[PDB]
This record gives structure tokens, C-alpha cells and sequence, in this order.
């Protein structure tokens, strides 16, 4: 089971500065052909990129974290953008 | 959706890569994308 976290400013920060909620980011998660990859392991979590669809309109990126606790997983969103040319390219064809 | 929150992503939709900002979530390439897993954390 999974439950999803993020600081409150950082949503209001990234809506101001990408045009992406993080309520919207949360969905590519329920997209079932998202693609993720992960970065590294940070403050005792493992940072990964997902690329979905949201509310079929359009293709965005997430930085996120994901750790695991007894009997749930959390995923915390940390930043959000539109995907690109290339993003998308895998999104489609990877 | 509301009108309004659907507009927000048909505009987002319309963004040109030129509009796009990389200060938070750089530009990636193929390579960086060789080791993806697709519906890594999909639940039904």
C-alpha cells in the first residue's frame, strides 16, 4: 500500500515556477505505463524521476523519493515539470 | 476536472520545451533512461 507526503511550500513553489500541483504529480502514479527511474540513495531514502500521464492531457516528470515502512510504502514528491522532447520520447517508445 | 483546473493542464499542454524550466529537475538524455522500470509502482 502506498501513501504519498511533501512540504506544502515546495508544492506552492513549484506550481509557481513549472505550472505543475503536486496533487496532479501524485497521478502518474496511477498511470499504469509511468517510467521511473532511480537516482541515488539520499537521507536514508532512494530518489527515482517518474514520467506519466495526468488526466490524459499531458506528460509530466517527478522527483520523488520512496521509502519503505512495516505495512505501507511513502512517497514523497519533491519537484515536478513538464516533460520534454526526449522525456516523452521514452515515455512513448521506451 | 473544474473548467478552470482543466485549463491549467490544457495550457500546460501547449508549452513549448523552449518555456521549459531545468533548475529543479535537469534535462536528461536516452542513457540516463537505459535502466527504467515501466509501472514500477502502479497498485490496482
Amino acid at each position: 500500500p502506498m501513501e504519498f507526503e511533501w512540504d506544502a511550500n515546495k508544492a506552492k513553489s513549484n506550481l509557481r515556477k513549472h505550472g505543475v500541483r503536486f496533487e496532479d504529480a501524485v497521478l502518474v502514479f496511477d498511470d499504469p505505463r509511468h517510467l521511473s527511474r532511480q537516482e541515488r540513495y539520499e537521507n536514508g531514502e532512494y530518489r527515482w524521476q517518474t514520467l506519466g500521464l495526468v488526466h490524459g492531457i499531458v506528460v509530466i516528470l517527478v522527483a520523488h523519493s520512496v521509502r519503505f515502512e512495516s505495512g505501507f510504502d511513502v512517497i514523497r514528491i519533491i519537484s515536478a515539470r513538464k516533460a520534454d522532447r526526449k522525456e516523452r520520447n521514452r515515455y512513448e517508445h521506451g | 476536472l473544474s473548467a478552470q483546473h482543466e485549463a491549467e493542464l490544457k495550457a500546460l499542454a501547449k508549452k513549448s520545451d523552449d518555456e521549459i524550466d531545468y533548475s529543479d529537475i535537469p534535462a536528461s538524455e536516452d542513457g540516463q533512461w537505459s535502466e527504467a522500470v515501466r509501472g514500477k509502482f502502479f497498485r490496482p
